[PDB]
RNA sequence: CGAGAGGUA
């Protein structure tokens, strides 16, 4: 997480409820960059760009 | 005596410019270990 | 003209950072067969404020003779026996001689025979007192010594000490009485080390060294260990169930007291008055709204924290009832060696209050269960059912302890609370 | 209605119970993940979609109250990282110590270096002689099927005081155990030099090609790479020559790499760490004849000070020791034995006590020991158990200045 | 000199024997054998420095025998006990 | 005032296992005997090696370390002299009193993996042949080629250093407890509580007698000094039901050898070394007192 | 190295890394996931109160 | 970095001296309180 | 009270508001909580006493025991010129000037 | 059915599904997919 | 990584019990039964025989 | 000679 003046991180240092099952809320690098670096969970996947168009499929549903 | 990489051949080249394996093309060589007596304390 | 370092030379030791003048201590060089490491007495770690886990000490070697002469006259250890910050003693037994002295003064039922007493006398500067126990059984020969007389060989014959708080009476170098408290051994206003320093101030270091050796030998003879019985804090399964139920009821009572204390505001002056109000049931029917009202305010949160601590002191006071005398954690907490009662409570019974002192964008659901995490209207899900909210002061209570395990939501709450702790 | 199909979104798989009854068909089979995704047994849920659906934590809660648990989780221990899910009793320990273990001690451990060191000339390549996998089993480790997640060796660790030599979070080890091959590692350091002057001796251990022969003991003040200048070893450079690698790029710039190896026996100031944030340096080396031996003669390899537990607040290391002792001790039916140590699925304390009782030892993990110096029997039993420890890269001789 | 004899001036009939290159395996048995004698009042040993292989033995006797005499008698008795145990073991094996 | 009279009774005796009972003695004597037999009994082991051909996957130092821990027959350990005190010798090579030379050579010329065990390790003296238990101790594994030629020597050493000259393997001793049963408070306990009391013992020490419907004592030397039955009795309401105290003048030894020397010979050598140390101390004391 | 056969198992990698790095000058380089704000969601800020429409490709905010 | 106040601190305020050593420290209760093991 | 950025002090304004109620407020003990303006209202000695009391309270809350002489010396050293200067470089420069 | 599958069967299925997920994607798949998408498209 | 010889804590020679252990595991035997068949009564030797990982095979292959 | 990232107390 790119934060200007990492000395005063602010709010982006503590675990968030959105970190459930995505990044590890229990293992963070102790030091100046605490909370900025987050290790991903075992069941972590990153979505890629879809090639097919879903407009026709959405219009077909109703 | 120097041993080549993926190719099995002893180069045995001591020239400054000779760094390429003969008939192999790769430029990675490993120094061969000779028969020398060395003592170790168990 | 340069000779190698040998015995008798003085070096100026220091541990970074030098937060006070006692970090500079001049010590005599002693050659040891070891290599690539230095060693010192573990008692001397207090002036340096350093442990043994990778802490490195860098020293300075004077070259001029005058610097050596002034080094051991002002910066030596024997010249820094009085702490300049508070006027008390600087060197004290760190947790080990402390634990051994507490054990040897509290038990009063583990007598030492002649052989063990003579073996322990080799590390004591003074002579042997009378056994004082001639016969303990109708068919028991070999009169034995008591535990409190073993500690009495460390005091000079002309030393008189009195600590009324712990009922400690020392007359003619003999420890006469001692009830409990473990306060005269730790650092304080009337500790025995300070009285010894004010008595002679010539051989206090030798007395401390001899006491450390003797207490280490006695503790090795006895042996101290931590097992699962110390963490269980119960005699059997029924006692554990009773303790769990009592802890649950105490936490519920503390939560009720906190909710009652939260009503001490100007908005409920009509309800708090001695009159006829029909909204008495509505104050207790809305239980989940109290948490949201507390986490959105600062003064209310502080009052709730104070009330919860006041009501949770009694909950913490159950370890002495459900704990045994031989509990290692209890011994180390009473002796003041390492830890406290609250850490034992978190180990065995329950963690207790877990709140953070920073403003966040989420709160705690007051339940810390699976159903609480899935509730859309919980404070953890951004807004507690919408009029919207922008910031929260987290406030949660964990019923489980570190021995029984922690739920993932409980672990998340604990991590959020503990993220605020950092030296750097 | 908000729909997202762009990149950069974090997804995780979850079990859906709406069509979970379709699973029970052709029981013996290994399910491909693609097959399960196509048949709808599993699906990927985004962060925004998860807040709308109800998800159960464990599979036991699903069978209690169904129809309100449309989504379910595979394992709760997968929420943590790869370096944190492998730690046994992770939720039992304090957060600070678990963070230390998952961040620093995992990176600083000495374990499997590589199986092909001939092609790698990396600097400071450390490898342990006898790596050992932990006695306990973790679901994440079982699914990953990799033994490299644990780097270290397990030793019989007793919690007791030893003549005050383990004070201030110090460690006392057994001299006899270390001299047999325990915690013995090797350090391979590589020195590199580039030439665009040529390699040569130009007038003791150097050969005619400008490099020492393999097997030469190199010390300070000696030339490791000769150019004609030559590169000499510094004050703290030593080792035995292992291999010499010569390479060049298309530009014609030749390169030379010389690797020096040395066995790093455990010194008196070496730093060691545990799996629960227990870090300390060695304090004293004691002979095997002076340890508090048990009734069957098993002496503790490592003795730790009891005062660290009440302060550092690390419960679970004792649980790990008890579980390992129960697994290792023989039964006088080894099937259906408790071996898993999943962080969010830890077994109960009663189960551990029963397992240790069925092995013929005390239910609390403590055993009666006898003093090795005088022979007398100690009054209080000492807790002993084979905990898994690690050796850190920080050495005592690397800090001498 | 492996064993050195030092006399204590403060206490009558007191001696301090410093045995070099020794360990607990000898000091403990010597101390336990000295306690069997009726004339021995104080008998103990210590190892102040593990790095310096020395054993210091302090013997106090009454006004009937010298500490050196008691030490020699204890050593002789221990040697005789060892011989008896060796004979018993040899008879038991065969 | 005078010497003691210990008694020795042997229960089981084998080549590498011995279990004998020692009676009428002090704890210090048994502890000293255990320490001497576990740390002071000298044996023969490989300490110096000389490698000239090594193209295996393992390092030379690792091979030397694992070769130095191979047990060897030490029937001549008492008669041999230390290398430090061998005046009429140089120190390296095959010697007559201190060092014995060992030769090893392995070459794999087959497709299958060749395992270099400890059986193909020849020495000049047939009395120092390594102990064979089996396939032998695995040293290294060789692929097609990868020759390994080595020359090593063995010297007499004490088991105190490097923990490789020690022939003992966890030599132990107990106190042989005596179990005391009131035989009067057991009548108050019902048949249900007796089963619970029996199940409280981790080991098989107390048994249930069917004909008399009471508890008995079988195999008393298995209590392990674990406070389990006593705690259960105190919890059930019987504080002085079972009183177990260790006996001070009775011991049960268990000596396990690594195959270098026999257990009985190990005990004899330990006794001889203790006697020699006592004689040296006595000579030093006599020299100090006389002059 | 991708889709290597059985002959490449005995020569090449050590079978301990999945190969998520780069080779620039003999050193391994690893990319770290840079967390950036979403550009396909309406963003509302405070002080001052405003709503912004992010740019997808060209600066048409 | 060596500029302004940092230059003053690194030159005049803080200085490096000779005849110094820095090593790791361990525990040894056998030594006296005023003695250091080198 | 709101910070009066003008030349009028907040204490003087508070004295004017409390004209109808004067006997109820004990003016022999009422003092501003601030340290700097207390020296201008009542004198340097009152400000020094309040500073010593606050320093003792802070030391007690810190959990440490500090002798009275050190605190008195600090208080007297920080008010040599009759004005409590700051710990920055500007205060030291003003004190030296 | 409703609850005829059992409890241990679901635990075994969860373990097998985790194993299959680790076998298909692996520990490092996001970086590989991101780099492959940058070359093909 | 070949088996750690001499049972670092116990002192028993265990270098020749690896092939037998593998053969016993190849049959219908568990770890406990296999260790009991090799006459290992102390849990230290059992841990040494159980915690060892065979790494020399990958060294010979790669 | 500096610069950039990690770590130790
Ligand atoms: O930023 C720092 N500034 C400073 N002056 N000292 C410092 C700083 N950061 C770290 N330190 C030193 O580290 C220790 C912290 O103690 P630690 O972690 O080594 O031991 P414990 O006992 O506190 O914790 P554990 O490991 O659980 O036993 C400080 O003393 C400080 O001097
Ligand atoms: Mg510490
Ligand atoms: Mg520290
Ligand atoms: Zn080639
Ligand atoms: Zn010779």
């Amino acid at each position: 997480q790119q934060v200007l003046y990492t000395g005063k991180v602010g709010d982006a240092r503590y675990p968030h409820p959105s970190h459930w099952g995505r990044v590890c809320f229990l293992s963070t690098p102790d030091g100046e960059n605490c909370g900025l670096v987050k290790n991903m969970s075992l069941l972590g996947l990153v979505s890629t760009q879809s090639l097919e168009s879903v407009v026709e499929k959405l219009f077909a549903c109703g | 005596t120097y041993v080549c990489g993926d190719c099995g051949q002893e180069n045995t080249l001591k020239s400054g410019d000779v760094i390429q394996c003969r008939e192999c093309g790769y430029r990675i060589l490993y120094k061969k270990r000779t028969r020398r007596v060395v003592q170790y304390e168990a | 003209i340069f000779r190698s370092l040998m015995d008798g030379d003085t070096v100026l030791m220091n541990r970074p950072p030098s937060i006070h003048q006692h970090s500079l201590i001049a010590m005599t060089v002693r050659i040891l067969p070891t290599t690539s490491v230095v060693s010192l007495n573990p008692i001397c770690c207090l002036p340096f404020r350093g442990d043994f886990d990778g802490d490195c000490l860098h020293g300075y070697v004077p070259q001029s003779i005058q610097a050596k002469v002034e080094l051991d006259e002002l910066v030596a250890l024997d010249k820094q026996l009085i702490n300049r910050q508070n006027g008390r003693n600087l060197l004290s037994l760190g947790q080990d001689s402390l634990t051994a002295a507490y054990l040897v003064n509290v038990e009063k039922n583990c007598y030492l025979n002649r052989a063990q007493m003579q073996q322990l006398q080799m590390y004591c500067p003074f002579q042997l007192p009378p056994p004082a126990i001639i016969k303990a059984s109708p068919s028991s020969t070999e009169p034995q010594w008591t535990g409190m007389q073993l500690f009495g060989m460390l005091f000079p014959p002309g030393f008189d000490y009195t600590y009324p708080l712990n009922n400690v009476v020392v007359s003619n170098g003999e420890l006469l009485s001692f009830s409990e408290g473990s306060a005269w051994l730790r650092d304080g206003e009337g500790n025995f080390i300070e009285r010894l320093l004010k008595h002679d101030k010539g051989k206090v270091l030798d007395i401390i060294y001899s006491a450390q050796e003797m207490l280490s030998q006695w503790l090795l003879m006895r042996g101290l260990s931590v097992s699962l019985a110390d963490l269980y804090l119960s005699s059997d399964l029924q006692s554990r169930k009773n303790l769990t139920e009592e802890i649950s009821y105490g936490l519920r009572e503390a939560e009720q007291v906190c909710n009652k204390q939260q009503l001490m505001v100007e908005s409920w002056r009509d309800f708090l008055a001695v009159n006829g109000e029909d909204k008495e049931e509505d104050s207790v029917s809305d239980l989940a709204r109290f948490c949201y009202e507390r986490q959105k305010s600062a003064t209310l949160s502080e009052l709730a924290v104070s009330a919860f601590k006041d009501a949770y002191r009694d909950v913490q006071a159950l370890a002495y009832r459900y704990g045994d005398q031989s509990n290692s954690f209890l011994i180390m907490s009473k002796a003041g060696s390492k830890g406290n009662i609250g850490k034992l409570v978190q180990h065995s019974m329950c963690i207790g209050l877990q709140n953070s002192a920073v403003s966040l964008s989420f709160g705690f659901p007051r339940e810390l269960t699976c159903a609480a995490w899935n509730d859309p209207n919980s404070p953890l899900r951004g807004a507690k059912g919408k009029t919207t909210t922008e910031s929260y002061v987290p406030y949660g209570v964990i019923e489980n302890s570190f021995l029984t395990g922690l739920n993932p939501l409980e672990s998340f709450v604990h991590s959020v609370t503990s993220r605020d702790s950092s030296f750097s | 209605v908000r729909i997202f199909t762009d990149a950069g979104r974090l997804l995780r798989p979850l079990l859906v119970v709406e069509n979970l009854q379709k699973l029970k068909q052709e029981k013996p089979s290994q399910y491909p993940f693609d097959h399960l995704l196509d048949h709808g047994i599993l699906e990927l849920i985004g962060i925004e979609e998860e807040e709308d659906c109800n998800t159960a934590w464990g599979i036991k809660q699903l069978l209690k109250e169904p129809k309100i648990y449309t989504h379910c989780e595979l394992d709760l221990s997968f929420l943590l990282g790869v370096s944190c899910a492998v730690v046994p009793f992770a939720n039992h320990d304090h957060g600070r110590r678990v963070l230390y273990q998952s961040q620093k001690h995992c990176q600083q451990a000495i374990g499997f270096s590589s199986t092909n060191p001939n092609i790698r000339c990396d600097t400071l390549s450390q490898q342990l002689f006898y790596p050992q996998k932990p006695l306990f089993k973790t679901l994440a480790s079982e699914c990953l099927k990799k033994e490299v997640l644990f780097n270290g060796q397990n030793a019989i660790v007793a919690v007791n005081v030893h003549l005050g030599y383990n004070q201030e979070d110090s460690i006392v080890m057994n001299k006899a155990s270390l001299e047999r091959g325990m915690f013995r590692s090797e350090q391979i350091r590589s020195y590199k030099a580039e030439v665009d002057v040529q390699f040569g001796k130009t007038h003791d251990s150097l050969e005619d090609d400008g490099f020492p022969f393999i097997g030469a003991n190199m010390s300070t003040g000696d030339i490791v790479i000769g150019r004609c200048h030559s590169i000499k070893l510094k004050h703290t450079e030593r080792g035995i020559v292992q291999k010499v690698v010569l390479s060049s790029n298309d530009e014609g710039k030749n390169f030379a790499a010389v690797s020096l190896r040395q066995v790093r026996s455990p010194c008196l100031g070496d730093k060691f760490s545990s799996m629960h944030g227990q870090k300390g340096v060695l304090g004293y080396l004691e002979e095997q004849q002076n340890f508090p031996f048990t009734i069957q003669g098993i002496v503790p390899d490592i003795v730790i000070n009891p005062h660290a537990f009440p302060s550092r607040q690390t419960p679970g290391q004792l649980l790990e020791a008890a579980l390992s002792k129960g697994i290792a001790c023989p039964i006088q039916a080894y099937t259906k034995l408790t071996r898993h140590a999943t962080p969010f699925s830890t077994p109960g304390v009663t189960e551990i006590t029963e397992q240790l009782h069925r092995a013929g030892f005390s239910r609390w993990g403590n055993e009666r020991v006898y003093n090795g110096r005088s022979g007398e029997m100690m009054r209080s039993m000492i807790f002993m158990g084979p905990t898994f420890y690690q050796r850190l890269v920080h050495m005592s001789e690397d800090k001498v200045k | 000199k492996k064993v050195s004899y030092d006399r204590d001036t403060k206490i009558i009939n007191a001696a301090s024997f410093t045995v070099e290159r020794e360990d607990h395996t000898i000091g403990n048995i010597v101390r336990m054998q000295l306690h069997r004698d009726e004339n021995v009042l104080f008998a103990g040993y210590q190892l102040p420095h593990p790095l310096k292989y020395k054993i210091i033995v302090r013997i106090h006797t009454t006004s009937q025998s010298s500490p050196m005499q008691a030490y020699n008698q204890a050593i002789n008795d221990l040697d005789k006990e060892l011989d008896y145990l060796k004979n018993q073991f040899e008879a038991e094996v065969a | 005032t005078y010497q003691r009279f210990p008694k020795i009774k042997i229960r089981e005796l084998k080549d590498d296992y011995a279990k004998f009972e020692l009676r009428e003695t002090d704890v210090s004597m048994a502890n000293a005997l255990r320490r001497v037999m576990i740390s002071e009994v000298p044996t023969v082991a490989i300490d110096l090696v000389e490698i000239e051909v090594n193209s295996s996957v393992l390092n030379d130092e690792f091979i030397a370390h694992r070769l130095g821990l191979i047990p060897l027959t030490s029937e001549r350990a008492m008669s041999m002299r230390f290398s430090r005190d061998c005046d009429a010798c140089d120190g390296d090579g095959q010697c007559e009193f201190c060092s014995v030379e060992f030769r090893l050579s392995s070459k794999c010329v087959t497709d299958q993996t060749l395992d270099v065990t400890s059986r193909d390790l020849y020495s000049a003296d047939p009395t120092v042949t390594p102990v064979d238990f089996h396939k032998g101790i695995i040293i290294v594994k060789l692929r097609r080629g990868q020759e390994l030629k080595l020359r090593a020597i063995a010297r007499k050493g004490i088991g105190k250093d490097h923990a490789k000259w020690s022939p003992a393997a966890t030599v132990t001793f107990m106190y042989e407890p005596d179990i005391i049963i009131n035989e009067d408070m057991m009548d108050t306990l019902s048949d249900e509580e007796k089963i619970d009391l029996i199940e409280s013992s981790p080991t098989k020490v107390f048994g249930m007698d069917p004909v008399t419907r009471q508890v008995v004592v079988v195999d008393p030397e298995a209590y392990t000094y674990d406070e389990e039955v006593i705690k259960k009795a105190e919890a059930m309401g019987k504080p002085g039901l079972i009183e177990i105290s260790p006996k001070d003048d009775s011991f049960i030894f268990t000596v396990e050898s690594t195959g270098a020397v026999k257990a009985s010979q190990l005990v004899l050598n330990a006794i001889d070394l203790l006697k020699q140390k006592l004689d040296a101390v006595r000579l030093s004391d006599d020299t100090v007192e006389a002059d | 190295t991708s889709e290597k056969g059985k002959e490449n198992c005995k020569k090449g990698d050590c079978a301990f890394d999945q190969g998520g790095y780069f080779v620039i000058k003999g050193a391994e380089k690893v990319f770290i996931a840079q967390e950036q704000m979403c550009t396909k969601r309406l963003w509302i800020s405070n002080s001052p109160w405003t709503v912004s429409f992010r740019s997808e490709n060209k600066r048409n905010r | 970095k060596l500029c302004g106040l940092r230059f003053m601190k690194d030159v005049l305020l803080g200085k490096r001296s000779d005849h110094t050593f820095r090593t790791v420290v361990v525990g040894d209760p056998s030594l006296k309180l005023n003695e250091i093991g080198i | 009270m709101y910070g009066d950025r003008g030349k009028r002090n907040c204490w003087t304004a508070l004295l004017e508001t409390c004209l109808p109620i004067m006997d109820m407020i004990d003016w022999g003990r009422s003092h501003p909580d601030n340290i700097r303006q207390c020296c201008s209202v009542y004198g340097i000695d009152a400000g020094r006493s309040i500073f010593v009391a606050n320093l003792e309270s802070a030391v007690s809350d810190t959990g440490k025991e500090i002798l009275r002489e050190h605190l008195l010396l600090v208080a007297d050293s920080l008010s040599v010129t009759g004005e409590f200067v700051a710990l920055n470089a500007k205060g030291w420069s003003k004190q030296r000037q | 059915n409703l609850s005829e599958l059992g409890e241990g069967f679901l635990q075994s299925f969860c373990k097998k599904a985790a194993t299959s997920f680790f076998d298909k994607y692996g520990l490092i798949s996001h970086q590989l997919n991101s780099y492959n998408y940058f070359i093909e498209h | 990584m070949i088996i750690p010889v001499r049972c670092f804590t116990c002192g028993k020679v265990i270098g020749n019990k690896w092939d037998q252990y593998l053969d016993l595991l190849q049959l219908d035997y568990t770890e406990g039964d296999a260790l009991d068949a090799l006459q290992l009564v102390r849990y230290c030797c059992r841990r040494m025989l159980m915690t060892h990982v065979d790494l020399i095979e990958k060294l010979l292959n790669y």
